[PDB]
């Protein structure tokens, strides 16, 4: 066969022979600033992999090295997500040719080592998997991993293969393939997948040079030899003929599916499918069946639904897509957060773990000084686990200020308020410290219903006040929603915007509307399963409809977490706009029923699940009685239709009305903010990615909400812009 | 066509899993011990007209690899010709082979045929062989494998049979089996293992315990050996059985089926097969049928086949004498007497798996030895044997006394 | 009573065993290929009357363990009533398989019934499952094993057949498989295996050297892979084949059958349940049979076969249009030709394993839908297919076309 594709692209490995005939492949791609597995470096790597094999002679050694910034990252992303299912055999041919260059590449009869000195992710780390030693470069913002799962993919140039050679069928997938993980430089070393570490990049191509040198003199026969291609290997772990592994072997696919929740992901399946098959042949058939998963992936829809979200959107939002242009950038010195509760606390932690200083003020010291406890049990807890040093968690804690003095505002630049939902509230809390702050000080507030044109009248300088929108628990969540008021500058836009990423966090932003997006669309998810407990359907139906959906939290356990209170809430809100005659939700008597029995959430002690001390206990018994549970019984992925289209369809409204600007923020904010399904790629991403016994497109996602509509209520009706 | 008689059914006592009696006894050497007991019984057969033999065997992998029936019509100095076949559908092995059997001498091309199985459990433990369902990742997580432990607390819970109900039922099948060898019913039927010098290895079920209560049954601890410790499969479960919220496990090693070893034989013929032969029938097969129930809960497959066979054989469960199920585990069981409302006195009346033990292969062909022997004894005319299988299926077989 | 017809006999292509193309195709995946072609071929058939799906397997470890056929039945989709056994009666399985399929068909106690077998060589290698008759001494030592191929020499030997006879045959073998081949004869039974994507793994039988010369075959070595180079065998024969002096050797690989991976499916059902689902029957089954003969040479099994299913359907040698014994050895063809006098134009006129392999527990199944073929395509009447099976035994069935 052929180390090519066919049978005009740039070139983008370098070749050098040194005198004592060890050669150093160096990549560096000229049409980006990253080695990408594109079409040019299969066919740079054919090139450079055909003369490894004509000039063996007078070859002793390799050395794949880099000229970026990072070592190698990624495929080529653009392509993969247009391979439609009747691509498959250029699918599958594409990544036979890159690991027929990597094996070749891998059994040339003498040593090759990779020089890691950047980021080895996806491809990259699958090029230094197939050389003999890797050495990387112990420095800052250095990662390894095969993160292709993330993507709806699976590692299919080697990393399975290889991987499962190495660590055997258990170790590779939980630790490596299953999620993805990223590891820093010393992990790498530690697990195994890197073999020793330099202090500077300048040391890698010496240091490997060095170590051909001295393997060729140390070991002349095992040289350029891989463990699983020497006679009498031995697979860590056992083989699954082997009596040891086969007795956990049935457990793994059952392990798996208590992980994912039965959500439709199909991704970790494949992985797991071609680790346990690869093991049981050869290395070489072993790799081909990889290829055949592999294709199986990149051809379906889910693959597309998540390369979509998790590298086009989510890079476009990375890049400012939403922060307006022209505008530059401007630092934080001193952050104020107002209200000391589980959200300010949350803020003022998330703050002073990026560096900044924070100044966390309540209404009582003793509020206060709770409010920064919450900052130290989580210090705690990651000192415990070994994630900090002692030293770095002492500095964190020491730049949270708690005080109950409005005078100790002074300095704040940046104001995030997060008191009670209240507007005249709001109105007083800033009335009483946007005097004490600098003259430029960003005034944020965290509401979550009320619009933010109304708060802004609070403040004399309204130009200056915006949403800044947080999810609790705020060390993990990973959004937050940046609310544009129809008085807020496109300056106080971006200084918010990059707040957030300075923080660790990805933005969205997001016109003034009641209910915003977040708010808004989780909503309708939360409503969907009360309307259902209201029909009859049996709680824990519900509860394994909203796993098995995808969602990280199923619909009830979420309602005690926001509390019922709070929603009757917003039902009272959105009506008295309406006043006309209000067109109800079903849940809004589910709501009342639950309020007039005092069973309102996690913060009352009672909800739709039981508490005892601190944690939830299963659902309450009372609960199949009061709403007549198992009266109705509709099949399961209608339960899980409705609550994906219910989202879905309200993130269309929020497009046509103005709320979001972007799909890329409807997608990364729908699965950043609430939760929605990763495997969907966002909830504006599964309307044109849905696939069911209708069909797949937007075509069939129309017609399966006209087929819910039919049965479920009109609000399932699709709106005119999902029409031809 | 023809009709098939039944005319002998025996079977070796059970061995224990620990410390067994029957652990230094090849599985091989159970079949041949049986066979020989069949010439003792009848020395002037002619062994030419036997045409196949044919055994169940769920764990065809060493010691019982290798056709192990034809090993015994070699090792038992059988003519060549007497065939040979192994066949594996799970639990009712033993069944399948009586009732494959059955069936080939109906066609007419077979007139003379030995059925049975063996499984000796401590020497090849179940799962030895491997299998596809368990250690294909891509097919497991498509099946949804759940071990069998966990379908029976599922069934359980739905059902509502709690803990002192499935104690209930062992300690019935304790009681029962023990008046049954006290009342010396299984005196014929049951032939005592030998060594090669005649000395005596076992002549009894070591697995039952006799001296049972229900304090003591209650001390048990809910299984936590093997699959069912493993971990995942609770939730795996739950996500096809939606509507439960919790799995109440129920099942320990007191209430299911134990791990032994064993073999059974059954000789079947036409009419004009054992007329030749100076034999003289003991029962005749009536129908067979399989069918099958949903393989997450994999232990319902007893109700549609003996719905099935009810039918085919024009008959209710009021034309049935005896009702024999598998004792697995005492919630399928209960489940199966709840779906048809088979009275109690029906319903396994000579003890079973749960106090002799569950030789996977040979259970089939011992519980419908059992019935032979138990019609003949009560005078009464009919009888129904059916397991749960592996998998969701379910076989069932109606035997009528001559 | 009921006659059983054969609707559908398809089957995978055969993938050699060295650097083979099935090699990576787990066994259970190229029987869910085969049943969903049938799928194709009659999309609107009630897959709910499909009562038992019964596949042969010599080797049921590993991926080819716990009940292969019912994991084919769960994993392809089909109804959970359908069943699921795996039996192995050696090379003779995919035929029993068929033959026990029709006697349920014959009983009326099934409906519908899906036969076959599957066998990957190449991953679960021959010897896998152990075997008492082998790996135990005192059974071992009693009934005399000897590997098949030092009785397929010991057959030349006493019969006359010289290096170049069955030489002879092999390159007869290889010539009339490449003629169908040629002429089209398997586009329509052969279903090429596919993978998840729909892309081609394999479409022909890839075993074939069709090549091959007379000049070649001198060439090669008598036998030396294992069990044959091993000591020993050639003296336990010659003590029970007293007077014989001294084995000839003749059996090379290019006159022996080839180690292959393969699956075949056979759909096979009454008149009535055929017409219900708008089926189209290709042939009856007439009468099947068992017999044997000496264990030692392991190999004459099929000669008292076919004679006893020749009796049961009241014909004679004339009478048969086309005869199909497996390819296991060369001398066991001629042998069976020779006791017969079977003339050639009638004997494997499409090749045999010789030329396409012998995947253990498929080849049964496999040369019964050759037969079904030839017979439509010659549009001749009758065709007997029979098998020489490890120790000592014998399958036959004849069929005819409707």
């Amino acid at each position: 066969s052929s180390h090519h594709h066919h049978h005009m692209p740039d070139n983008t490995i370098q070749w050098d022979k040194d005198a004592d005939g060890i050669v150093t492949l160096t990549m560096d791609d000229p049409s980006g600033s990253t080695n990408v597995m594109n079409e040019a470096y299969i066919e740079s790597m054919g090139k450079a992999v055909d003369r490894l094999v004509a000039e063996k002679d007078s070859i002793t050694g390799v050395v794949v090295a880099s000229a970026k910034k990072t070592f190698f990252a990624g495929g080529d992303v653009k392509t993969m997500i247009q391979a439609r299912p009747e691509d498959a055999g250029d699918v599958f041919n594409t990544v036979e040719t890159i690991k027929r260059q990597l094996r070749t590449l891998e059994t040339l009869g003498k040593p090759v080592v990779a020089a890691i000195n950047g980021a080895a992710l996806g491809g990259g780390l699958e090029i230094a998997l197939a050389c003999h030693h890797r050495i990387a470069a112990d420095v800052k913002g250095s990662q390894l991993g095969l993160p292709a799962v993330t993507l709806g993919l699976l590692p299919g140039g080697g990393g399975v293969t290889r991987t499962v050679r190495m660590f055997g069928i258990q170790n590779a997938f939980v630790s490596v393939l299953a999620q993805g993980t990223r590891f820093k430089p010393a992990k790498a070393k530690e697990i195994g997948l890197v073999d020793e570490l330099v202090a500077t990049v300048e040391e890698l191509v010496p240091a490997a040079k060095a170590w051909i040198k001295e393997e060729l003199k140390a070991n002349p026969d095992g040289a350029g030899v891989q463990p699983w291609d020497k006679k009498g290997y031995k697979m860590p772990g056992g083989t699954p003929s082997s009596p040891g592994l086969a007795a956990i072997l049935p457990s793994f696919p059952s392990n798996l599916r208590k992980q994912l929740k039965g959500a439709p992901m199909p991704a970790p399946r494949a992985i797991l499918a071609a680790a346990v098959e690869g093991a049981q042949v050869d290395f070489d058939t072993a790799s081909r069946i990889e290829s055949r998963y592999f294709a199986s992936l990149v051809t379906g829809q889910v693959a597309k639904n998540m390369m979509q979200a998790f590298f086009f959107d989510l890079q476009a939002i990375n890049a400012g897509g939403s922060r307006p242009e022209g505008i530059g950038k401007t630092p934080i010195k001193r952050i104020g957060v107002l209200g000391a509760g589980m959200m300010g606390a949350g803020i003022a932690y998330v703050s002073a773990k990026a560096g900044y200083e924070v100044v966390l003020k309540d209404v009582s010291l003793e509020a206060a000084a709770k409010g920064k406890g919450y900052s130290e049990k989580l210090e705690a807890k990651a000192l415990e686990r070994g994630r900090t040093t002692q030293e770095r968690s002492d500095a964190l804690l020491a730049r949270i200020t708690p005080t109950a003095d409005a005078a100790d505002f002074k300095g704040v630049d940046f104001v995030i308020e997060a008191v009670f939902e209240n507007q005249e509230l709001k109105h007083k809390v800033f009335g009483e410290i946007e005097d004490i702050v600098e003259p430029n000080a960003i005034l944020g507030s965290n509401t979550s219903t009320l619009p933010i044109t109304g708060l802004a009248t609070g403040v004399k300088r309204q130009e200056d006040f915006i949403g800044i929108h947080f999810f609790s628990p705020v060390d993990k969540m990973p959004l937050v929603e940046i609310i544009k008021g129809e008085k807020t500058s496109d300056e106080a836009l971006a200084r918010v915007f990059d707040y957030t990423l300075a923080i660790g966090k990805t933005p969205i932003v997001v016109n003034d509307s009641r209910g915003f997006f977040t708010s808004r669309v989780i909503g309708t998810f939360v409503n969907e399963a009360l309307a259902m407990l209201g029909e009859g359907v049996e709680p824990a139906s519900i509860e394994q409809a909203g796993s098995q959906a995808g969602y990280p939290a199923p619909p009830l356990q979420l309602s005690d977490e926001l509390n019922l209170e709070l929603m009757h809430k917003i039902a009272v809100a959105t009506r008295k706009g309406v006043e006309g005659t209000y067109q109800p939700h079903p849940a809004e008597a589910v709501v009342e029923k639950m309020i007039e029995l005092g069973r309102s959430g996690r913060l009352k002690g009672a909800g739709f699940y039981e508490y005892a001390d601190g944690k939830r206990s299963g659902l309450w018994p009372g609960l199949r009685e009061t709403f007549k549970s198992g009266s109705s019984q509709p099949p399961l992925q209608d339960m899980i239709d409705r609550m994906l289209f219910a989202e879905a369809l309200e993130t269309q409204k929020c497009l046509d009305e103005g709320v979001l600007t972007s799909t890329a923020d409807a997608n990364i904010g729908s699965i950043m903010g609430i939760g929605f399904p990763p495997w969907t790629g966002g909830s504006a991403q599964f309307i044109v990615g849905y696939s069911g016994p209708a069909g797949t497109g937007k075509a069939a996602f129309v017609a399966r909400a006209r087929e819910l509509a039919a049965a479920y209520g009109d609000r399932f009706l699709p709106p005119e812009s999902l029409l031809s | 066509s023809e009709e098939a008689f039944i005319y002998e059914a025996i079977r070796t006592p059970r061995g224990k899993q620990k410390n067994g009696s029957l652990h230094e006894v090849k599985p091989l050497s159970l079949v041949v011990g049986l066979i020989d007991e069949l010439r003792k019984r009848h020395p002037d057969l002619d062994e030419n007209l036997i045409s196949d033999v044919i055994l169940g065997c769920v764990s065809p992998v060493g010691d019982q690899g290798g056709d192990i029936a034809r090993a015994a019509v070699l090792a038992s100095g059988m003519p060549v010709t007497s065939g040979g076949v192994q066949l594996n559908r799970f639990a009712a092995s033993g069944l399948e082979a009586v009732n494959t059997a059955a069936q080939k001498v109906r066609s007419g091309w077979d007139d003379l045929v030995l059925a049975g199985g063996v499984e000796s459990m401590s020497r090849v433990p179940m799962g030895s062989d491997g299998g596809a369902m368990g250690l294909d990742p891509a097919t497991n997580y498509d099946v949804m494998f759940v071990p069998q432990s966990i379908g029976a607390d599922l069934i359980a819970t739905i059902e509502g049979f709690s803990r002192e109900d499935v104690d209930a039922y062992a300690l019935r099948s304790q009681q029962k089996a023990a008046e049954a060898w006290s009342g010396g019913y299984f005196a014929k039927s049951v032939v005592p293992v030998r060594d090669q010098n005649g000395l005596l290895i076992l002549d009894h079920d070591e697995h039952m315990r006799p001296d049972t209560t229900k304090e003591g049954l209650a001390k048990l601890k809910p299984a936590f050996e093997g699959l069912a410790a493993l971990g995942g499969f609770d939730d795996v479960a739950l996500q096809k059985y939606h509507w439960v919220e919790k799995i109440n496990h129920v099942h320990t090693g007191g209430n299911s089926s134990g791990i032994v070893d064993g073999a059974a034989l059954v000789m079947i013929g036409s009419a004009a097969a054992g007329k030749l032969q100076g034999l003289t029938p003991r029962a005749r097969i009536v129908a067979t049928a399989t069918s099958g129930a949903d393989p997450v809960i994999m232990l319902t497959g007893p109700t549609p086949a003996t719905r099935k066979v009810l039918d085919r054989a024009g008959l209710t469960v009021d034309d049935i004498d005896l009702f024999e199920l598998n004792e697995a585990f005492a919630s399928v069981v209960l489940k199966f007497q709840k779906d048809l409302n088979i009275p109690d006195e029906k319903l396994n009346v000579n003890g079973g798996a749960i106090a002799m033990g569950h030789p996977l292969g040979a259970t089939g062909a011992m519980i419908l030895g059992t019935m032979v022997d138990e019609l003949e004894r009560r005078n009464a005319r009919r009888a129904l044997i059916t397991l749960c299988i592996g998998g969701g299926m379910g076989v069932a077989t109606i035997i009528e006394r001559v």
